[PDB]
């Protein structure tokens, strides 16, 4: 929202988001390369590795 | 040959243009833009022919 809010103004024109960041997808996709620990502030009920 | 000489093609840079010869400096956003260009010609408050 903030790049096309910016995505104007030939005066300092911006690159696509895709390079400076991340997408979410790509965030999770690189979230199942590393054991991930999640703690959280609620009752899960039982399962393994909870 | 004004579609040739403009250096145009899309609306937002078009808004861009007709903030930036309103008003020059000042880096515009989309959404001054399309304020600015909605309040100039189309709003029944500053702009009323009789």
């Amino acid at each position: 929202a903030r790049f096309e809010n910016r995505g104007v103004d030939p005066m300092r024109p911006l690159l696509p988001p895709q390079s400076l960041w991340l997408r979410v997808d790509e965030l999770f996709s690189e979230l199942k390369n590393w054991p991930r620990v999640q703690l959280k502030t609620e009752h899960l009920p039982t399962k393994a590795a909870n | 040959e004004t579609l040739r000489v403009d250096p145009t093609n899309d609306r937002l840079s078009a808004l861009v243009e007709i903030y930036r010869m309103m008003r020059p400096g000042e880096p515009p956003t989309r959404e001054a833009a399309e304020s600015l260009f909605e309040n100039l010609f189309f709003s029944e408050d500053r702009y009323d022919l009789s």
